């Protein structure tokens, strides 16, 4: 079941569209996103689709798993991967605020391209 | 570099 955080409509059923669709579930707790309403992107919206994701609020980092230092951990808004700046394998600083690709895509990305 | 924000996005900021 569950529903958007955006609309509170369902994967196949929005609120705001009044349109199927397919939301985001956390493995954690269980709450759910349009990936359409989270800004989500195709890589994103496909992964967060078959493996975990995790909601915001129950995040953590691919790389600790422990959310600690979140104020480092990186989004990886391609498939939600969270990894502290500085645990990745090329870190940054701070820019992946949004953006970032993390390391399961990027590598998939250097495979994509051609 | 605005704080807009278009939804929410993760980042989690206090709860
Ligand atoms: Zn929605
Ligand atoms: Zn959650
Ligand atoms: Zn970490
Ligand atoms: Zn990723």
């Amino acid at each position: 079941g569950s529903y958007c955080d955006f609309c509170l409509g369902g994967s196949n059923m929005n609120k705001k569209s009044g349109r199927p669709e397919e939301l985001v579930s956390c493995a954690d707790c269980g709450r759910s996103g349009h990936p359409t309403c989270l800004q989500f992107t195709l890589n994103m919206t496909e992964a967060v689709k078959t493996y975990k994701w995790q909601c915001i609020e129950c995040k953590s980092c691919i790389l600790c798993g422990t959310s600690e230092n979140d104020d480092q951990l990186l989004f990886c808004d391609d498939c939600d991967r969270g990894y502290h700046m500085y645990c990745l394998n090329p870190p940054v600083a701070e820019p992946p605020e949004g953006s970032w690709s993390c390391h399961l895509c990027w590598e998939l990305l250097k495979e994509k391209a051609s | 570099g605005l704080g807009k924000g278009g939804a929410k996005r993760h980042r989690k900021v206090l709860r």
